[PDB]
RNA sequence: AUGCGA
């Protein structure tokens, strides 16, 4: 309570299909679309998207830069100490990462 | 290599059925259902009616709204099951017992039912009765729940104006009451959802 | 609108959908709807009748 | 890390055990004061009997298993009371059951001093308003049970704290430089390494000095009287 | 440059003096009481050096 | 923490692992090429550090997420570093595996059998089974191929065996076993192993010279030349600097002529994700870029000084834009230019730009490894002294906390603080109002935010907030009368509206002096407001816990926010189950000086 | 995991940990509008009301003793032995 | 207790050019009750009490076209003491942009408060006794200043001892 | 060293198990320790 | 950082 809830608790984003809270992106919401949570790693390029290989029709979402993904939808909230975020800050750096574990998979 | 991932993303956007014509003279079948594993929350204030909390928080207002995960409008749910949280319950107790969090009060459950969907696919013939009639479309509603337009570019032109006018069909009469079109988008990024119907194929 | 505290964290099914027939789905409607009527979504309901009622011949 | 696991033996967070029991006793300090004060409990013997009436309880354990083990134990115990290769036919009954759930299994050394004290008192047991050696050992056993440390207690801080903080008010090494010389860098070459010498009865004192004498090291330098170089 | 000097106490030289240290040569004189300012001409420092050192003889 | 916000989505382990330069391509928010900052003297560089791709400014969005400062969470960008750097950290790690190979074969010096037997022992590691890791030993035989196959092929059988025995006996599992002695078999394996892998002088598997490996110290590494008995030797078998590149090309194909070992020598417990072992991870084809967000630079009201992440990051893209320069003079250069030994001063650039560029990335990794009070890295980060772990981790400021100096007072209970109102009035719990506590938060907001047992603040169901700091006596009035209004949304029905009401009579707040010594030094007492106080008031038989005395000590006073935390401060922090010291449980608290002379006096059989 | 409850092992006694936890999350949930099972008999801290609970073992919670194996053993307030 | 305060504006200096700033007002919009405090040229009036949060000087910058104030940040109220005009060192400014506002924050003994003796025996003063509840002394007086006897056990302060009774004997 | 100690993990591929008190601190859970050395549930009626 | 309550 002291250490944490009543100091910096934070809802945080973390991907349910990667295990970081960094990838965590809000999609972008459109005048008849909202913004949704997204995992960077957990889309595919729409450029690309298997497209010489190969959709499911809800699966894109877009980017502040209005690039469109598909897939990144899999992405939950976990609370944390926000210096917990602060630390995959520093790993990227780091050349690391942290596999969350969580729920069902 | 990078085709064993490939399979990865073939496989797992598989698609599970192809809701069929009835008949092939009605809709597809894109009603069904499904069992599923839900996990919701349950508040204090439902501890007398934790079924039925289930129901009022999570269920209730689930029903005639579309589900991304199941892929479409939720028409109804069967079969609700609390998953006890202790083994060796001979599966019945007057009372249950469920996980609390260690932190609130609340308390997280998982809970088994079988969902009826209407999970419309591409090329679904439906029919509907005509809503409305402009010139970029003809909008028709579904078992009155669901709309439907076909606009002007998905009809055939050798269909016909007759002046919102009134449009005549390709053998040279109006249209009118209940069409049969196939199924070319279902658009459910809005609000609500919309399905993109066309005359032409 | 946009939390746990009236949505689920997940919901995954545990078998394949099953094609209900057009009487086993009537049959489903009208004892949810029966047993409904015993609160926006009573609209939703009614539009189920609605269905009820498409799904009974005619609007 | 370090704390009491649910069936009383030390584990750290990780689970590895530590100890199979605190002190092999599972008794909080903070009760303790009174469990070996027997004469006064005695004293307010029916004040306590009070508090911790058993009738309540007698209902939920077993008052046999462990006092029955105490009856072969301590009678075969007192028949070898060499500890070597010693008489195994009896671990403590701290062993064979959980000591908060059969009241009676007590460190054979408390059980003694309680004993003890019983057959010391026996003329206070014909002073004693009307209690018995077995009720009131029975009332003691149940202050025993009673006194055992909580599952989940955070003993391995409370260790540090009771190491640390009284170590503020601090020929060998002494003091804090001693404590961490040992506890803090465990290091292998003590300052003042000492090896004790226990001396036979029968070694008189003058020929321990001559012992004493006849083990010291001489260097050459220490015989040395003067040294002249041309 | 005197003024630097005199307001860090950040010592600087080619041979360094032959100093312990390179701070602390200037103080504030605190005037907030006439106890406290006259007692700091009466102050002498050993050095900073010594100050760091562990031992206490 | 609110409970009115849960979540059921906790993390229940960490796992580590490297990143991949692919990983961070294909994730990354944006490639940062652009080592301008700003620009017009007030403007984002584009594309360049502190682009809104790496959060939100000057209400301009996070470009990769849209979303305010405010609100923006922010995203992390990436550098495609120009040349591979050599990662610090495996910086020995990578330089200890590259003298452990074979250079003319590519295959490590020690016995493939005996690899092979590493390979099982490590094995037998991830499911701990020591014993039997030791009983692998037993097995026991110039050696032919076919033989030394057979030592492969009992060992491996080996492994077959007792792993049909582990996953029999349920004494291990797919995830391995892990304990603090099997964590010290595996240390302790891993250092022979390291000595094996240093022995071998020359190369035994293939027989090769490898070159002897020198290092500059952290940028460079060269190839010894060899000795004419060696070379010669070498005859018989028939310093120089090397790039970053050849050794991740060579290793590499090490990495897969030696995988089959690998595979257990990379991991600790068993590889579930069937992950390559790649030479990539010791060096660094990419660098990523922190939100600007937590590199904001240091303004504190309104001085803007500049990040030291900013700075050595400048340099990483100043000094990789001229080795982008650099092969921009090989295109420059290279059409042919037979004889141009012009390029030999450009190869001066080569060699030094990249060693240079190379070095400054180690700088910006560890400002120890650079080359008079640089700015800090990462590593200088939360490590080692106090930092952020230990400086913002494991101890930080909290909310909800007050510091006075405290004050004597017998006629409060022992167990009990007195509170002066300024606390009262600026110290308040987060009340979900109820049909029994309706009287009491309605008056508390009577009473209004400058009032007694009063109240700041109102935070509906809803998740609003409404502060009462500045609200008329009618407006609250009106509250009061609207503290037990009815559901709204289906959104929040299942909510109750919140009321942070003073700290009063009721309620438990943690007292903690400045000796933390032990754990007696921080116990909960039943807070009492007493009035006209500006002081914390304290009872005298607490001060030998505390070590207090009123020379001048001040406390820290906590309020906690959750009654799972209030129900410890009513029964475990609280001063009687402090009774005794743990220590020695001689009981501590008792009357002292004045008190202990008065019951001498008192108690005197004179006194009538 | 699940301990047969004819095979709990576990001391009948409710520690003050146990008993400090089951208090303050019951009486949370009574701030959160759980049903009380008595009178209410003037009082406002849900504090108190959940110790009047405990009093009367009303409480439907149990508590799930973990063993290191990850075992345990899930018992009733009304049950273990409060004092 | 005295605070004194620099309000400096040639921070910014760098040719006068853009400087712009005069204590006064230009736009009126901004509260007329700042005058409660400031003279119609920025200053407070000396002697004026002043609580955190109230302006401490009134200015006007022609960027902002708006008479902008500075607060004053403090946990009590003051009284304006000095106001101090400096246009020294200066080669012209005679806008007077730089001002020193002296402070005066009374000092009244309160509990917690720390007290000693000539003996180094210092302690806060717990609590201010009413007279009425003092002892009094069969001379009619009741004491300043109550000491308990238990500390000079431990501190060996009894120069304490004799600075009493030579301090009494000395003033009868 | 913590810088150290996180090479000799990631070079081990190492996983946190998140037992120890002070790493479940750090990761913001509740700890394992006294109180939170065990779980609460509630029985709640069926019907 | 220094000084400080200590
Ligand atoms: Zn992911
Ligand atoms: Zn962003
Ligand atoms: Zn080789």
């Amino acid at each position: 309570d002291r250490l944490l809830n009543s100091s910096d608790y934070t809802q945080a984003s973390v991907c349910r299909e990667c295990g970081s809270i960094l990838t965590t992106q809000q999609s972008v919401p459109r005048i008849g679309s909202i913004s949704t949570v997204c995992c960077r790693r957990c889309s595919m390029r729409f450029e690309d998207a298997k497209k010489l290989l190969t959709e499911d029709g809800e699966k894109i979402f877009i980017d502040d830069s209005q690039i469109w993904e598909d897939g990144q939808g899999n992405k939950f909230v976990g609370g944390n100490e926000t210096t917990t975020v602060a630390i995959p800050f520093v790993l990227k750096y780091l050349d690391s990462e942290l596999s969350a574990m969580g729920i069902r998979l | 290599n990078e085709n064993r991932e490939t399979a990865r993303f073939i496989k797992k956007h598989k698609k599970q059925v192809t809701n069929p014509i009835d008949e092939k003279n009605g809709t597809s079948n894109c009603i069904v259902r499904v069992p599923i594993a839900l996990y919701v929350s349950l508040a204090p204030m439902y501890l007398e009616n934790p079924l039925q909390g289930v129901m009022k928080q999570h269920l209730n207002p689930l029903v005639m709204k579309y589900n991304n995960k199941v892929g479409g409008v939720v028409l109804g749910y069967e079969g609700l099951k609390i998953l006890d949280a202790d083994p060796l319950s001979k599966e019945d107790t007057s009372e249950k017992l469920i996980k609390i969090t260690p932190d609130t009060p609340f308390g997280f459950t998982w809970c088994h039912v079988n969902l009826y969907v209407w999970q419309p696919q591409v090329g679904d013939v439906l029919e509907g009765y005509i809503f409305i009639q402009s010139a970029s479309h003809i909008g028709l509603l579904i078992h009155d729940a669901f709309n439907a337009s076909i606009k002007k570019n998905n009809i055939p032109v050798d269909w016909t104006f007759v002046h919102l006018g009134h449009w005549v069909d390709s053998n040279g009469e109006p249209i009118d009451g209940k069409l049969r079109f196939t199924v070319r988008n279902v658009h459910t990024t809005g609000r609500v959802v919309s399905v993109d119907g066309t005359l032409i194929s | 609108t946009a939390t746990t505290l009236n949505t689920p964290v997940v919901i995954h099914a545990t078998q394949l959908p099953q094609h209900v027939s057009t009487d086993e789905v009537l049959q489903f409607l009208e004892s949810f709807i029966d047993e409904k009527e015993n609160t926006n979504l009573s609209s939703s309901i009614s539009q189920l009748k609605r269905i009820q009622r498409d799904f009974k011949g005619l609007p | 890390g370090v704390h009491v696991s649910y069936d009383n033996s030390i584990r750290d967070a990780d689970g590895t055990l530590v100890q199979f029991m605190y002190g092999g006793d599972a008794i909080d300090i903070t009760k303790e004061s009174h469990m070996t004060q027997f004469e006064f409990c005695l004293d307010n013997y029916y004040a306590l009997l009070k508090k911790y009436n058993p009738s309540a309880l007698i209902e939920h354990l077993d008052v046999e298993s462990a006092l029955k083990y105490s009856k072969k134990t301590l009678k075969y115990r007192k028949k070898h009371s060499p500890h070597y290769k010693q008489s195994v036919k009896y671990d403590p009954v701290l062993a064979k059951y959980n000591p908060a759930k059969y009241l009676g299994s007590v460190s054979e050394n408390f059980q003694d001093k309680l004993e003890s004290f019983l057959d010391k008192n026996s003329k206070l047991f014909k002073s004693s308003d009307g209690v018995n050696e077995k009720k009131f050992r029975a009332l003691m056993q149940l202050k025993y049970m009673r006194s055992l440390i909580n599952p989940g207690e955070a003993v391995g801080i409370i260790a540090s704290q009771s190491v640390g903080e009284p170590s503020t008010q601090m020929n060998v090494t002494l003091g804090i430089p001693r404590l961490r010389e040992i506890v803090m860098t465990a290091s292998a070459a003590i300052k003042t390494p000492q090896m004790t010498l226990p001396i036979w009865n029968d070694v008189s004192d003058e020929q321990a000095d001559t012992f004493c004498k006849s083990i010291s090291k001489v260097l050459l330098s220490e015989v040395i009287d003067k040294v002249i170089v041309t | 440059k005197m003024q630097y000097f005199l307001s860090t106490g950040n010592l600087v030289s080619q041979s360094g003096l032959d100093l312990q240290q390179v701070s602390g040569y200037t103080v504030v004189a605190e005037k907030i009481n006439f106890y406290r300012f006259i007692s700091h001409f009466r102050m002498v420092h050993r050095g900073s050096f010594f100050a760091q050192l562990k031992t206490t003889t | 923490m609110d409970i009115s916000k849960p979540v059921g989505s906790e993390i229940t382990s960490v796992d580590f692992g490297i990143l991949t330069a692919k990983e961070i391509r294909n994730l990354s928010a944006k490639q940062i090429t652009n080592p301008t900052v700003l620009d017009n003297l007030g403007h984002p560089v584009s594309g360049g550090l502190y682009d809104l791709a790496l959060g939100a400014f000057l209400r301009n969005l996070c470009s990769t997420c849209g979303l305010d400062e405010k609100f923006c969470p922010g995203h992390q960008g990436h550098i495609e570093l120009p040349v591979p750097c050599y990662n610090p950290l495996f910086f020995n790690q990578l330089y200890i595996y590259l003298r452990a190979s074979c250079l003319f074969c590519h295959h490590f010096r020690l016995k493939s059998v005996e690899v092979h037997r590493y390979a099982c022992k490590l094995r037998l590691l991830q499911y701990g089974l020591i014993d039997e890791s030791y009983k692998l030993d037993e097995i026991t035989l110039d050696i032919s191929s076919t033989l030394l196959n057979e030592l492969k092929s009992k060992r491996s059988e080996y492994v077959d065996m007792a792993i049909a025995k582990a996953l029999s006996d349920g004494r291990t599992t797919e995830r391995g076993s892990f304990t603090a002695t099997v964590n010290d078999e595996r240390k302790k394996l891993v250092h022979e192993f390291h000595k094996k892998l240093l022995s071998r002088g020359k190369c035994d598997n293939c027989g090769m010279f490898s070159p002897k490996f020198r290092k500059d110290g952290f940028t460079k590494i060269f190839e010894t030349a060899l000795n004419e008995k060696q070379i010669t030797n070498n005859r018989v078998k028939g310093s120089t600097y090397i790039l970053s590149t050849e050794v991740k090309n060579i290793l590499d194909t090490v990495f897969r002529k030696e995988q089959c070992v690998l595979q257990y020598v990379f991991h600790s417990r068993p590889n579930l994700s069937r992950k390559l072992v790649k030479a990539d991870s010791f060096f660094m084809d990419v660098l990523v870029v922190p939100p600007t967000r937590f590199r904001l630079p240091s303004k504190l009201g309104e001085e803007v000084h500049e990040n030291s992440q900013n700075q050595l990051l400048s340099k990483v893209l100043t000094t990789s834009l001229l080795i982008r320069d650099l092969n921009d003079d090989l295109s420059k250069l290279q059409k042919d230019k037979v004889s141009l030994e012009d390029r030999r001063v450009i190869f001066s650039r080569l060699m030094n730009a990249f060693v240079t560029i190379q070095n400054d990335v180690n700088a910006f990794i560890d400002s120890t490894k650079a080359q008079k009070v640089p700015i800090p890295g990462v590593k200088q980060a939360l490590e080692k002294k106090e930092g952020l772990f230990r400086k913002h981790m494991m101890g930080k400021r909290v909310n909800y906390a007050a510091r006075s100096v405290i004050s004597p007072d017998p006629n409060i209970e022992t167990n009990e603080i007195g509170v002066p109102p300024v606390f009262a009035v600026k110290l308040t719990y987060p009340e979900p109002v109820t049909a029994y506590n309706i009287a009491e938060l309605r008056q508390a907001v009577i009473n209004g935010p400058d009032k007694w047992p009063g109240a700041t603040q109102i935070q509906n169901e809803d998740g609003s907030l409404v502060s009462l700091i500045g609200m008329s006596v009618e407006q609250r009035k009106a509250l009061a009368n609207q503290l037990l209004t009815p559901s709204s949304n289906v959104s929040t029905h299942t909510l109750n509206k919140k009321v942070y009401r003073h700290i009063k009579n009721r309620d438990v707040v943690l007292m903690n002096r400045q000796p933390t010594l032990h754990k007696a030094s921080m116990m909960g007492h039943k807070v009492r407001v007493l009035p006209n106080e500006k002081t914390l008031r304290l009872h005298y038989a607490n001060t030998g816990a505390y070590n207090a005395d009123f020379d001048g000590d001040e406390m820290n006073m906590h309020f906690p926010q959750n009654e799972n935390a209030r129900a410890e401060a009513l029964n475990l922090a609280n001063t009687d189950s402090q009774y005794l010291t743990p220590t020695s449980g001689s009981p501590v608290r008792g009357l002292i000086q004045d008190h202990i002379s008065a019951g001498v006096w008192l108690t005197s059989k004179d006194s009538f | 995991k699940a301990i047969p409850k004819d095979q709990r092992a576990t001391t009948p006694y409710m520690t003050k940990y146990e008993r400090a936890r089951i208090l303050g999350t019951r009486a949370l949930q009574i701030s959160m509008n759980a049903p009380v099972f008595v009178d209410l008999e003037g009082e406002t801290d849900p504090l108190r009301i959940a110790m009047k609970e405990l009093a009367e073992k009303k409480i439907p919670l149990v508590i799930r003793r973990y063993l290191p194996d990850g075992s345990f053993e899930d018992w009733s307030v009304e049950e273990l032995i409060v004092d | 207790m005295y605070k004194t305060e620099k309000v400096d504006l040639a921070l910014n200096r760098n040719r006068g050019d853009p400087i712009t700033q005069h204590f006064g007002f230009g736009n009126d919009e901004w509260p007329k009750e700042w005058l409660e405090k400031l003279d119609e040229d920025g200053l407070p009036y000396i002697g004026t009490y002043v609580e955190e949060g109230d302006p401490i000087c009134a200015y006007f910058d022609d960027t902002l076209n708006k008479t902008k104030i500075k607060t004053y940040h403090s946990s009590e109220p003051a009284y304006i003491e000095e106001v101090n005009l400096i246009g020294d060192e200066s080669n012209k400014f005679q806008e007077l942009q730089t001002v020193s506002i002296k402070y005066r924050i009374r000092r009244t003994p309160q509990i917690g408060d720390k007290f000693s003796s000539r003996h180094g025996q210092k302690g806060v003063c717990s609590r201010k006794w009413p007279t009425i509840d003092m002892p009094f002394s069969e001379t009619g007086i009741q004491p300043d200043i109550i000491i308990n006897p238990h500390a000079f056990p431990s501190r060996m302060t009894i120069g304490m001892f004799v600075e009493s009774l030579a301090g009494k004997a000395g003033a009868l | 060293t913590t810088c150290q100690f996180l090479t000799k993990a990631v070079l081990d591929n190492e996983r946190e198990q998140l037992d120890s008190p002070s790493a479940r601190i750090v990761v913001g859970k509740l700890n394992n320790v006294g109180t939170g050395s065990f779980d609460v549930l509630a029985k709640v009626p069926n019907a």
